[PDB]
């Protein structure tokens, strides 16, 4: 009788909504991203 | 201090570039909106409690006693 | 304004939904109670830190659009209708006119800002506190701890 328990646990996130799935989730929020430096460029060419 | 009759006047003394603040005075028997300009201090005197409420809607963006 | 605002605090207070939707995925016919009230919650305490600070920075915006303000008054004076105009009224209409995109980048600059402070904390408490606790719980009271300092660092009335 011989069986090799041990306690290994891994996380596997959602592949589409490790790498992939951190990918995903920070890519998910695109208007975050982009809205704002799009302001920020629209004052900087109103006042450059 | 100055005081102003008409509430189009006191909305052009409020926006003015030296007016520091607006202080609000709840009497019995009638409210007063006092402006604090460079030179003098305006109070507008109204004696309507809705129309006292309009007019504190619309003010500058830019305290009660 | 107030419809677009509705619904832009809505998604937003959403969004947090959308990413972990498939990414446990547990008992949906049951969950999506409890997602649809915190996302209400969360978007009414959203919507009250708005008001808050746009009605805070305003004040600072006011001063932030004086060099567009004169680049519009440039243009409003440098005609020949200027020459007979109202020689007030494009005052007036410059000012609304500036007050009306300075409000909209306000607001614009303030959600995202609560957005992006959103998802700091949450997923070093998911990796972290799920030690001790059971993770559904350590990610309801994260999403709850997270809405409740987006609510208090609008008015910060300690």
């Amino acid at each position: 009788i011989g069986f090799t328990s041990a306690p290994g646990q891994g996380g596997i996130l959602a592949q589409r909504e490790h790498f992939l799935d951190w990918a995903a989730f920070g890519v998910m929020t695109l208007p975050s991203i982009g809205v704002p430096l799009l302001l920020w460029y629209s004052s900087k060419r109103k006042y450059d | 201090p100055r005081k102003i009759e008409e509430i189009k006047d006191f909305l052009l003394t409020a926006r003015r570039k030296d007016a520091k603040s607006v202080k609000i005075k709840k009497n019995k028997d009638n409210v007063k909106f006092k402006v604090r300009c460079s030179r003098y201090l305006y109070t507008l005197v109204i004696t309507d409690k809705e129309k006292a409420e309009k007019l504190k809607q619309s003010l500058p963006p830019g305290k009660e006693l | 304004s107030s419809a677009l605002f509705f619904g832009n605090a809505f998604i937003v207070s959403a969004i947090p939904i959308w990413l972990y939707w498939r990414i446990w995925h547990m008992d949906l016919i049951q969950s999506a109670v409890l997602y649809s009230v915190m996302t209400l919650v969360s978007t009414y305490l959203v919507a009250f830190a708005y008001k808050n600070v746009k009605f805070v920075l305003k004040h600072k915006v006011a001063q932030k659009r004086e060099d567009a303000v004169s680049k519009e008054v440039t243009r409003k004076l440098s005609e020949a209708d200027n020459r007979k105009m109202s020689r007030k009224e494009k005052d007036e209409r410059i000012l609304w006119k500036k007050n009306e995109v300075a409000d909209y980048e306000a607001t614009t600059f303030s959600i995202f800002y609560n957005n992006t402070l959103f998802l700091v904390l949450v997923i070093v408490a998911s990796f972290f506190i799920l030690k001790n606790f059971n993770p559904t719980v350590n990610y309801i009271l994260s999403i709850s701890a997270s809405s409740g300092l987006i609510a208090l660092l609008s008015t910060g009335s300690k």
